């Protein structure tokens, strides 16, 4: 009983630092996106001077 | 197929490019409870020891 | 030419729509960065452990 | 022929905008492919067994 609630607590650890590292990863294409975002408006702005 | 093929001949002359530091056949239980124990994305000098 | 000249006052005008949707655009760019960076702050990182 | 020329430069600046646009598309492309291809990570797959 007891090696099995250790398993659970090890698996609760791993699932939740796992699902902060995919939290990371969106935030990286988020970061991407308005870095596009940026570059995309300072052409626009080329184009209407 | 020779994807498949070429992989298992290959494997007697350059095993390296195969070998993966986390999982071996024949790996111990404690050594199983090691990388659970390191399994986690922030892992402190102390951590570890 | 009076009426021309609203002409070039008015894509002037456009030039200030693109401006403040670049400053948007920006903090975006610069919360999303930061929250990337940070990544684990020290409250997720005490829970885990 | 000097207002019809900024006018072709016009459309070159256009060009120039969409080329940054699907630079960004592109590294969602690629984002998303490799998160797709990766599926279930090592940390994932050891907390669930």
């Amino acid at each position: 009983s007891l090696s099995a609630t250790a398993s659970q607590y090890s698996a609760d650890k791993i699932s939740r630092s796992e699902a902060y590292r995919r939290r990371r990863q969106e935030w990286e294409i988020q970061r991407d996106n308005a870095d596009g975002e940026v570059k995309q408006m300072d052409a626009q702005l080329e184009s209407l001077k | 197929r020779y994807s498949t093929w070429g992989g298992v001949s290959r494997l007697v002359y350059y095993p390296e490019n195969y070998i993966d530091p986390t999982q071996r056949i024949g790996q111990t239980r404690m050594m199983d409870e090691l990388l659970e124990n390191i399994s986690q994305s922030k892992l402190s000098r102390d951590t570890v020891e | 030419i009076r009426i021309q000249q609203r002409t070039v006052d008015e894509v002037d005008a456009d030039i200030a729509v693109l401006a403040e949707s670049r400053r948007s655009a920006q903090n975006r760019l610069e919360k999303y960065q930061q929250l990337y960076d940070e990544d684990i702050n020290h409250g997720e990182q005490r829970a885990m452990s």
